[PDB]
């Protein structure tokens, strides 16, 4: 049984460099030599208590490319947890007896963890731990950073935008921090700066990181410009001042950027990246989104397959 | 085997005997562990004479050998403080707890959006040897909060 | 013939002692009428058989004489409990609670519709002794409840 | 200065038999010889924080007939105590500096009492205390009862509506228990029974009272059949069962009733009294409503005019 | 015909020192040799398109103390500017053929100014020009300041609420600035600062003024502490961060302050002043309200009476 057989995927913080590499590994050939029946008699649960286009569609699609079935809900509104006021613990408790795996996104922190304490013997893939972890999205980033940079170590990675509530950066920093010689540039509004625990984890490992009040500061030395959207939905009243994107990237802003550079951004964007940038060779946010199929296909394959796919 | 010359709590059945210290904590330390229901004796006396280094208060435990798991639920309100629970008669079988990382079913995550608020969970954090301070991190929310921010039970 | 009980207590030279306190009422009185902001020796004996052979609670307090009005406010929680005033280990005048004519500033109209539930107003109740019960009446809501249903702090 | 000059009128429980008889006595006089300019240079505040028709219009017509000026609001929704979220205490502290007396109705018990503690030496006339007291409604009742019956003592008074949330019966019962030899008949659903503090008040005074499950019984010997509507708005969800009137009066029901008998009713009705009872001689709720101007003209003149009106 | 007869009262910025003193002068006399029959046969219209408790009530009350009738509406919702979609200009043009004077409070800025372009020869009293001027309020404030301070020149005034939408300070500041040597202390959050045009005015008039981040910075030198309410209802979504009163006045904060000081406050409040201040001798925000009767009663007299109410 492989390192990830039947395992829960809740936090990048609970995974080792080996784990990630393994997924990426799998993603490599799964993207090369498909296996349309790899998960033929499995039925996976797609539980989304939050909004989502990419993470649910690429996720469910993945499941079909592996010949697996899907059952779930994209809106907790018509579920029993919704109209009859049922607890999540109970929800997962019942659902864990129907499917073989549970893929859940929730607006609240720790939802995925909680679920692991009720789904027994049933792998729980966290698709969105409200403002916390987002394991699967980090895999797409890596499989993508590596696809465009050749490596995952010795990189100048800039993460701009909301970094406080940006679940995506929490997992990617912790991820890229498991590799050697990486440098970070956290560009964001003071009121939404990179959480302390992530900064401390970085010092604990001795990783280089600095702050900046603009993009043209690090544009010439960064390999990956990881753009992000401001987490409105999660902001606190006393922070509505930061509602509009404070940083904006225009095709003109890339005049002096490295060649091997790519612009990343999980996709809901709102003027953080002017539409004129899609036309640039540096734009890679849609091509990275596509790798979601491969990264997620691989994670699936890894968790429901004792055997180690080839 | 005590050695005392001035005003301090008495001997009980399997009596404890050491330098405890609530800084006007004693009372809340009763309304935080429910030490008022047990209709058995109660060793309580706030405001007592100190060894000339910050006033203190004593409270041993009779008819109860507080598990070496709850006693550690004290070391987060005094890293260098005291002892308790001793054997049957008037002799000493002391202990001095350290900084135990596991804190369950006692503290609540301050995170307005931490499931540990709407669901039937049992909070748990991670005690750290932080810079001049001590911070904890919700097992579900993973967010770190200083033990001073988690004073709300 | 002054002090001679074959039981253990901690007399307070010049202080106030309130004895014969029903179980789960001693803590209640020190956790209600706030008898803790006192950097003076208070001794908290809970669930002890000192007065008579029942389970009582004793509150020894140094120089904290509660006027005849703050003692009556106890008659609603421990009507039997006596309250002894002591002059330097040489006791003086005794007493035992009297139902207040009112209980302002401490309770709460259990009336969800009551006005004092939304405006800066000090709660108040005329105290009325009846048959097998005490009736509390808001000066505001004007309704009337049983002291067992009126919660307070 | 009369007993009631400048005094507040918050509870029937705070006035004496003499205070009551003095209002009626005055009410009589003014009903005979009006005094158009009595309260000539007086300006009164009509504060209604809850719906009202008669109580506010009967009250407001009473001021104009005594030459007083009226200022105020009938809906707390267009006040600063509605749009700008401010306390009542303050609202009363400022008003008390503009007017000579404050007539207030509030949906919350003891709201009038509260105003007294803030209206500086300015009389507060409790229009209607949320489901609690209603002093001015009782005066119509007394003035009306004595009118029809000719006395206030030695009466067989039956009360039929919702007795628990009926602020009109709460007052009227405490008032009629201030006169000798009065016998009450309380009819109503177990859930909305006559409040205990009232029953206890009767026993102290040793007044006779009994309960009945039907009008038809006491019908034979009641002088005053005082019905009430079900205070639907003060009810508790767990009581919505009583939302519909459980006792209805029809003309036929008055077949074996005494002659001096009359049917009263603070008036918003809803089927407890069939419309076919209006033709009957016993009908007196509307006439009872009219005395409204007298009763209230009397209260105003005794509280704002040092001398006894003739 | 006195200096303000049939004149409009739309903007303090439009009045002269003499005018103001004239009001204050009249206000004074009117509590010495009152005239309950001054405007005996006049009918005034109180048109409040916005919520109000102080302004509208004191304003009508004054009208009655002057013997004039009142017609209007407290909520634009039941008018035809409401239910039938009729312009504010057509609303005015007709009311101006009914009454002798129009008193209006309006949500939008300049609605008062606008209505003067239509109510031919009928004085328009602006009771609250949406977050812009509030003339009448100022007249209290001055009458109040000069009552407790003895003078309207040489004073250390401090204004502490939201000053950007605080239509009450826009007027008091422009007013006081017509008097010699007044010193200002603007305390407030960066987002809600004292508008430029008021600062620019102060300079070209050579008035001393400074900002401060706390009350206790100027507490020892101020004669007047003008606390003000957050204008939550006029804020923009991108400011829902200043919704909470950032500055609070407490009894403790109050006694290293001058003796002659008073705490004035346009009247609606929300925790900007703990209720424990009321008790102190500096509290004056209620007596400031009652002074509403005189200032306005004064302004009504001047505008509708040709002869200087001697
Ligand atoms: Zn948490
Ligand atoms: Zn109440």
């Amino acid at each position: 049984a492989n390192p990830l057989y039947q395992k829960h995927i809740i936090s990048i913080n609970d995974l080792s460099r080996d784990d990630l590499n393994l997924v990426l590994a799998t993603a490599a050939k799964l993207k090369a030599n498909p296996q349309p029946e790899l998960l033929k008699h499995k039925v996976i649960a797609s539980c989304f208590f939050e909004a989502s286009t990419r993470t649910r569609l690429s996720f469910e699609t993945s499941m079909h490319r592996l010949g697996a079935s899907v059952v779930g809900f994209s809106d907790s509104a018509n579920t029993s947890l919704g109209k009859k006021g049922e607890t999540l613990a109970d929800t997962i408790s019942v659902i864990s007896t129907y499917v073989d795996a549970i893929v859940m996104r929730h607006p609240q922190e720790g939802a995925a963890r909680l679920a692991t304490e009720f789904s027994g013997n049933v792998p729980v893939l966290n698709a969105g731990d409200g403002s916390n972890q987002h394991p699967t999205q980090t895999l797409l980033d890596l499989f993508t950073i590596q696809e465009t940079q050749g490596r995952l170590d010795n990189l100048h990675v800039a993460m701009v935008g909301d970094l406080k509530y940006g679940r995506t950066v929490h997992s990617l920093t912790q991820a890229l921090a498991k590799f050697d010689g990486n440098r970070f540039y956290f560009i964001a509004p003071d009121a939404l700066a990179m959480p302390q625990y992530i900064l401390d984890m970085l010092d604990e490992k001795g990783i280089a990181w600095s702050l900046h009040s603009s993009i043209e500061e690090v544009m010439a030395e960064v390999d990956i410009l990881y753009m992000t959207r401001v987490q409105k939905e999660r902001l606190d009243p006393s922070e509505y001042a930061n509602v509009k994107a404070q940083f904006v990237l225009r095709a003109s802003d890339l005049h002096n950027a490295k060649a091997n550079m790519k612009v990343l951004h999980p996709l809901p964007r709102v003027d953080e990246i002017a539409t004129d940038v899609d036309k640039t060779p540096h734009a890679w946010y849609f091509q990275q989104a596509g790798n979601g199929i491969f990264a997620r296909q691989a994670l699936l394959a890894l968790v429901l397959n004792r055997d180690l796919v080839l | 085997m005590t050695h005392d010359n001035k005003l301090q709590v008495e001997a009980i059945k399997r009596g404890t005997v050491i330098d405890h210290i609530p800084a006007q904590i004693g009372f809340k330390l009763l309304s935080l562990f429910k030490l008022t229901e047990t209709d058995q004796r109660i060793t309580i006396g706030l405001n007592l004479p100190s060894g000339e280094m910050g006033r203190k208060d004593l409270i041993k435990i009779e008819n109860t050998f507080l598990s070496e798991d709850q006693v550690d639920q004290l070391a987060l309100y005094a890293p260098q403080a005291t002892v308790n629970r001793i054997d049957n008669y008037e002799v000493v079988g002391k202990s001095r707890p350290s900084l135990p990382e596991r804190i369950d079913n006692v503290l609540v995550c301050p995170n307005s959006n931490c499931i540990s608020h709407a669901e039937p969970v049992s909070s748990s954090f991670a005690v750290r040897k932080r810079a001049n301070d001590i911070a904890l991190k919700c097992k579900y929310c993973e967010k770190e909060f200083s033990h001073n921010v988690v004073l709300a039970n």
